Formats: structure tokens, sequence, C-alpha cells
């Protein structure tokens, strides 16, 4: 699982 | 302060650093932020044996990373970015890079190490928390308080994130959840008992 950080 | 340091001393077996030249004083304020993470978690992380990764380039350059080059991620329709272009990744495995922290570099996150960790914790050690029924109640309620609605408002594992940071990054930060979201507050308050 990979989730990037707020735009 | 002790417990700072025995943080400190966990994430010294969780923190890789890069090879070659890198910012030396600043990798070491990343991991200064990181230590204010409840030691309860940190050591979650240590007997899992997640590695949170310090970079001094791309993300995408980590062979590990390489099949994401080109890739836009998760919410980032239409900002033009794909992973090449960002700095920290979370989940089950962290990788940051450094002198990205701050909100503004490249990213709208209050903290980019706390946001990608948090994601981490909430994976690996809290087997997806931030999907389960309780935080998604919350999350309907508060999702979309704390700004970047279309964003942490959408997605429960960023809103999950974006608050543990708030929550461990400061004082400051942490009184801002407290006023904005009084339940995720209570929620991660209650998590680290």
């Amino acid at each position: 699982e990979v989730n990037p950080p707020v735009p | 302060s002790t417990t700072i340091q025995q943080n400190k001393d966990t994430l010294s077996q969780i923190v890789v650093f890069p090879t070659g030249n890198y910012d030396k004083n600043e990798a070491n304020a990343m991991v200064n932020r990181l230590a204010n993470i409840d030691g309860k978690y940190l050591n979650a992380l240590k007997q899992n044996n997640l590695k949170i990764k310090l970079l001094s380039g791309k993300l995408t350059d980590e062979k590990e990373y390489a099949y994401l080059k080109g890739v836009v991620p998760k919410g980032h329709e239409g900002t033009g970015k794909t992973w090449d272009d960002v700095p920290g990744l979370g989940g089950s495995t962290v990788a940051l890079r450094i002198g990205f922290s701050n909100k503004g570099k490249g990213h709208d996150a209050i903290n980019l190490e706390l946001h990608a960790t948090a994601h981490a914790i909430d994976h690996i050690v809290l087997n997806d928390i931030s999907k389960s029924a309780q935080f998604k109640q919350i999350f309907a309620k508060e999702g979309r308080s704390l700004g970047n609605v279309n964003f942490l408002g959408v997605y429960p594992e960023e809103f999950f994130a974006e608050s543990f940071a708030y929550y461990y990054l400061n004082q400051d930060t942490n009184s801002k959840l407290k006023s904005a979201c009084p339940q995720t507050y209570s929620f991660l308050q209650n998590l680290a008992k």
C-alpha cells in the first residue's frame, strides 16, 4: 500500500 | 524529554539515511519531529521492521518505487504531478525527501514525515483503522473541517493521516485539530491509551 501527501 | 529520547532511540532503528551527500541537520530535524509520535506507535513500527527511508532525491529513483514513475498518486488528479514529483510516501513502506517537511514544499500536508508515517501506522500497526466503521462515522462529520476538502474530506485514510500529523507535530496544531475536529481529536486521544 502507498499513500501520497496532501496535494 | 525522556520519552522523546526513547522515541529517538526507537527511531534510530527505523530511520534509514541515504548514501552520499545530504542535509544532515535537516535529516536530524525530521527524526526529531517524528519523535513526537506516541512511543506506542513507534515501537509497533520497529517490531514490524518498518523502515523510514530518508532520501536525497526523487522517490522514484529508488528501485522499489521505480514502478510509480509517471503514475498520478491517489487524489492528485489534475495537479499535473506524478509520484516522480511527490516528496513523501506512506503505507506498507515510508519514504521521505529531506528538506520537504514544511507545508508548501511540494505538498500541502501540515508536515511531510508525520503524514506519511501516519499512513504506515494506520496500515501496518492499526490494520487500516481509518477505514473502520468507527472512524468512517467521524470522517463523515469532520472530514471537511481541515481544509483540502476534496482530498481530506474524500479519503478517510488521508484525513486520518493529516489529523494524526496535526495531533503530534506541535502544540499549536494539536490545539487547532481539537477546535476543528473534536471527535477526531478524542479518537486519536483514546487510540494512544
